[PDB]
């Protein structure tokens, strides 16, 4: 069910990189946020 | 580098429909207009804060 | 329940505080108007209101009849006054001075 | 925080021919 | 306001009359141009696009001119004095209900079979003379009708006193009858009100009444109580409301005839007439004929408005200047 | 309030705007008088004599042009003094002036108290010669209104 | 706003199917379950 | 004559006789029709995205 | 007794369509205002000169 | 005093009334006054600075705000944008009776 | 930023950051809605057919 | 226009100063009014259809008071005065074509690559001088650019005497070779013009705009002809249509939102403010912060526009009627 | 000036006419505070006549 245009978008990926995917909070009470090496 | 954005908006804002008497538009990330039927207001706003 | 009750006086017991020019006259805390309309008893007093002293039947038949002779037919002339408990006795010794006449 | 319980809530009530309802108030009730 | 054409009809607003074409510089300049030989008459205005000029005006086919000054288009409120009726009684009998029927005629529609009923009612004390009623009738009358919370002032209530007998006494729902303190009423003034105005949607139209009166028992019989005759006007209607609403219509025959219905996507029509400003109107009625078999006539006409201040000087400088080029004999107002 | 408030039904809406409406109203008009004047354009007071005397025309200042060539109006006394219209209306700014006579036969004219300001004027009929005559009358429209409401 | 699923299949188009996928994108992420925690709650005692 | 409410904008308005665009236009029932299809794209190269 | 009626209409009044900003309405006999949906101006110029 | 939608102040025995609630006199609807802000305490006496709502570019008489006028809360309203926290709730207790052997 | 033809009206707009109401009102996205069921007859006894 | 708030903004007209609420009586008056305890300022505003105030501003929660000319609101219009590189040649050489490229950079939209490309070429000849090219150059522009056919006015260009050196000669389309008579011509100006504005739909905006040259041969190689650079601006565009624009906003934060849409249905609000006249702006921004642990604060702000004579007379007196009354420092302008 | 510039910025390169855009918007990596907004548009039409 794939179309030759969405297998060019799975090969035009730049290259590699390899539990941190990415963080959300709800309902955050301020704005002051601390980070640098990676968690918040 | 590390950077940041925000957007606020008003709380009314959940379901807004557009009665578009102009025809509402997105701005593409090439720099183009481009027109769109949607007629919610926050399917716009959450297009151009990403 | 008082909210319930915020909800029934804003319903039936509300005002509306805008111009003829369109604008607001009350700002809220955020600078925005505060938006209001007018209730049941601002909008239904806009027509076919009187303000008596002592009620009769003289004021009460002439007005509703001028009312229903103009806009009502013959047989669709049933009016039915809503009042309270004490507009009931008002209305009960006011029939029997007009009946004892 | 203080613990607040908030209520919000819109409305509204269209009279649509105000002529059609007539009232008689007590003169003390106006003015 | 929509109104009725013979055939189509042209206004253009005089703001200042100017005597070149390259004068025109001003939004609502005009020149009434002519030839040497007097054989077509025009006027070049000034838009705020640019100049424009009229339809020419062949002077052979014209057919009246006649200049309408503005105190002729002023609306005379009418005014209704109830008093008491000498022949039932001229002082209040006590314990008879005083009820007045105010009889309005149009009250949201065109027509009248719309009607509308507002009332007033005194009962009447052992003391009460006829001063003191009109003292408690006309704040009974001013409670009904001119409250607050109402969609239309729809008339003006207004006592007389008698020793003064020219000067109206208003009286509000906020009038109490402690600030009514003179000893000699002898009429109550019932006077229509202005009706609100937006130029184009809603015209200047009136709402007219009669008061009428019920019956009371004053020696057994059934008599109504009081008289209500019309006395002359006293206060007149602006012009203002009526030409800014005419020059609205006459804006279509010239530019667009879609005025703002899609609202985003219009031809905006810039009107140089202020509404808070009286005019003086002038209107030349001309025609067409065909050349050899079109002889049926094309009745169109010219429009011209000018703002006077009491003697009317701007008109009657225009009526000059069309005079002087033309060759007319339209009669100076 | 409860019991008061749930004697009415309710109604849905798709939002928090402001919502309109179509308000119809009627069409039966008659035109109010604004002045009477005679032939040579002065105008008749309330005091004045009989206007139109010997079925001679006089002018019928109106504020609005309705009534067409040819055309009966009647005053507030129907039927009892009918104007017949000599033309189309003249326009005097926003005024319609026609040059009427009296069409009842009436040798004496109309009084000068049924010519006044504030007099209703309603249309008849539009009649004619049997023989050789030319066009009259015409026909009138309308349009309705609407109104809002806020939340 | 998720699209309105009170529809005919007709109704149910391209850019409806599509217009679902992009709310489960954009918007939810949101952990609101009422018998089950959250997922740094989880994730400790992982 | 008069108001239904505080908010109303229209007045009843009439007309004898001859009826022309500007009759039929200040009575609201001439309106321009949008051309759907006809659309207008501002024509540039785009270097945004690159 | 003779009467008679007349009544001019322009010439591009053959189709032409009424875009319905506020609701058009046919004066009845009882002088009563009636919606009439009918779209063409001609649907209610023959109803009056009736 | 209120001749432009001027603030003015109502003083009360209790402190009965909340942020933004708009109160009325003895005359309901025709003189709606909303609270601006808490109340600042006088004792036990209580200090509301309140607007008038409903329109009011005369101002509501001052025979209309004289001592012994009840006051009775109607509802609390807000704009429609970025509002905050108006309103409150009140309570009521028993008390008790007894009897004997 | 000027016309490409005489009759563009309409210029290119733009804000920053929070949009109220009044933002979407003055790029023309509101309009009051239409209650097409309410539908008003003011009400009188006609006696045009008597 | 639509402009960016922090989280409201409203305006209000000051077009006269009563400082009592008994005297508002005609459109558009002003009263700043406080209290004795300086803790509470507000403006009670004469609308057109009654008196209005304002947000009542806790003065110990203002920020920022300043009020700002008429002079710093007037973009003023770029000058560019293209001459010959006289070290590339003193005079024009006899064989070249010498082509000036206008490089417009906003042409329809908003973005820099909506461009617009306009052109001038003069084919120089033997003995042809200095002057005598930048007459003819100028004419070559005028046109092309200021033509009566274009859509938009995109720059107004003139020629400057050697002798005069300070007034400009406009050379438009229809101005002739002989029109343009001096022999001591030195350089070509080309101005920024000001662009159409529209209440409401069209705003105030400019096209920029960069003379670009191109390239000539000289001796063998191909160099570029001239140089452009920036004179300083003697036009200004004024401050009438960024308020109107201004005012046409900020009146839908106390008003109607939507602002014509649907038109049988509008509520026409009043406009105040004159786009023929220039305006004063003077902003009170401030906020709200409740005696609670809610101590986050909301942002307000108040704009005040009163008409400028030249000598801003009816700001500094209004600006002394607010210092007076509330106790700030807003400074006289 | 952001970069490590520490004798300034040009006096020539802030006149009138110089063109600023957004580049981005770089915090603080230990107790930031939000930055950055967002940004809209809107279209324009045209028209035409016979």
């Amino acid at each position: 069910v794939l179309s030759p245009k969405d297998i060019k978008y799975i090969e035009t990926m730049p290259d590699y990189i390899g539990e941190r995917y990415g963080f959300v909070n709800q309902n955050m009470i301020g704005d002051e946020i601390t980070v640098r090496d990676g968690t918040y | 580098t590390t950077i940041r954005i925000q957007h606020k908006v008003a709380g009314n804002k959940l379901n807004k429909k557009l009665a578009m008497g102009i025809p509402m538009v997105r701005n593409l990330e090439s720099g183009k207009q481009v027109k769109d039927t949607a007629n919610m207001w926050m399917h716009y706003v959450d297009w151009e804060v990403e | 329940l008082q909210f319930d009750e915020y909800k029934n006086n804003a319903m039936a017991w509300g005002t509306s505080n805008r111009n003829l020019n369109g604008e607001y006259m009350n700002f809220g805390k955020s600078g925005n108007a505060i938006k209001t309309g007018a209730g049941i008893f601002e909008q239904t007093e806009v027509a076919n209101t009187m303000y008596y002293n002592t009620f009769s039947l003289k004021l009460l038949e002439d007005a509703l009849y001028e009312l229903s002779a103009s806009k009502l037919a013959m047989d669709d002339r049933l009016f039915v006054i809503k009042t309270g408990e004490r507009g009931a006795i008002q209305f009960h010794k006011e029939v029997l001075k007009t009946v004892s006449g | 925080g203080s613990a607040v319980i908030h209520r919000m809530a819109t409305l509204g009530v269209c009279v649509l021919d105000p002529t059609r309802t007539m009232s008689l108030i007590p003169a003390i009730l106006q003015g | 306001m929509v109104i009725s054409i013979n055939q189509v009809r042209q206004l253009y607003v005089a703001k200042a009359l100017k005597a070149n074409t390259a004068a025109l510089t001003t939004a609502g300049d005009i020149v009434p141009k002519a030839d040497t030989a007097k054989t077509t008459l025009y006027f070049q205005s000034m838009s705020p696009a640019g100049i424009v000029a009229s339809d020419k005006i062949n002077l052979k086919h014209v057919l009246y001119a006649k200049a309408t000054p503005s105190e002729a288009l002023a609306h005379k409120l009418v005014r209704y004095s109830v008093t008491l009726d000498a022949d039932v009684s001229a002082t209040p009998v006590a314990g008879q209900n005083y009820i007045l029927r105010l009889a309005f005629r149009q009250y949201i529609g065109l027509s009248e079979e719309d009607q509308y009923f507002k009332y007033g009612e005194v009962i009447a004390r052992s003391g009460m003379t006829a001063s003191d009623f009109y003292k408690k009738m006309a704040i009974s009358l001013a409670k009904n009708l001119e409250n607050k919370t109402e969609s239309t002032p729809l008339v003006n209530i207004y006592l007389i006193s008698a020793a003064a007998a020219s000067t109206d006494v208003p009286v509000t729902s906020a009038t109490k009858e402690s600030d009514l303190t003179a000893t000699d009423y002898n009429q109550i003034i019932i006077e229509e009100t202005e009706q609100p105005w937006v130029l184009g949607m809603m015209p200047q139209a009136f709402i007219p009444f009669t008061p009428q009166f019920l019956t009371i028992t004053v020696d057994g019989e059934d008599r109504l109580w009081g008289v209500a005759t019309v006395v002359t006007p006293t206060k007149t209607v602006p012009d203002g409301h009526l030409i800014a609403d005419l020059e609205y219509f006459c804006m279509g025959a010239r530019g667009d005839i879609y005025r703002g219905m899609g609202y985003p996507n219009i031809i905006k029509t810039t009107y140089l007439v202020d509404p808070g400003a009286v005019y003086d109107v002038l209107d030349i009625h001309y025609f067409y004929t065909g050349s050899n078999e079109s002889v049926q006539k094309s009745e169109k006409t010219i429009t011209l408005v000018a703002v006077d201040d009491g003697s009317h000087t701007a008109m009657n400088a225009l009526i000059g200047a069309i005079n002087t080029a033309s060759g007319l004999t339209i009669a100076t107002l | 309030l409860d019991t008061f408030l749930n004697s009415f039904p309710t109604r849905e809406f798709e939002d928090d705007n402001e919502y309109y409406w179509d308000v119809i109203g009627s069409s039966r008009r008659n035109i109010p008088l604004v002045e009477a004047r005679d032939e040579n354009g002065v105008v008749v007071a309330a005091n004045a004599a009989n206007v139109g005397v010997g079925t001679s025309p006089f002018y019928l200042v109106f504020p609005e042009d309705w009534f067409a060539d040819g055309e009966v109006i009647v005053g507030n006394l129907n039927q009892v003094y009918p104007f017949r219209i000599l033309g189309d209306a003249r326009m005097e700014g926003t005024n319609a002036v026609y040059k009427v006579e009296l069409m009842g036969g009436n040798t004496q004219g109309v009084p000068a108290e049924r010519l006044q300001q504030g007099e209703r004027f309603s249309i008849e009929f539009a009649p004619v010669e049997k023989e050789l005559s030319r066009k009259v009358g015409d026909v009138r429209f309308t349009s309705p209104v609407s109104m809002r409401n806020e939340w | 706003n998720f699209p309105r699923q009170m529809l005919p299949f007709s109704k149910k188009t391209k850019q409806w199917r599509k217009d679902c996928l992009l709310w489960a994108n954009q918007k939810t992420f949101f952990n609101y379950s009422l018998v089950r925690k959250s997922v740094i709650h989880k994730k400790i005692n992982y | 004559a008069g108001k239904l409410g505080k908010f109303q904008m229209l007045g009843f308005q009439h007309w004898k006789g001859l009826t022309s665009d500007n009759h039929l236009g200040a009575i609201f029932q001439q309106a321009p029709q949008k051309a759907t299809n006809l659309m207008v794209q501002l024509l540039a190269f785009y270097r945004g995205k690159s």
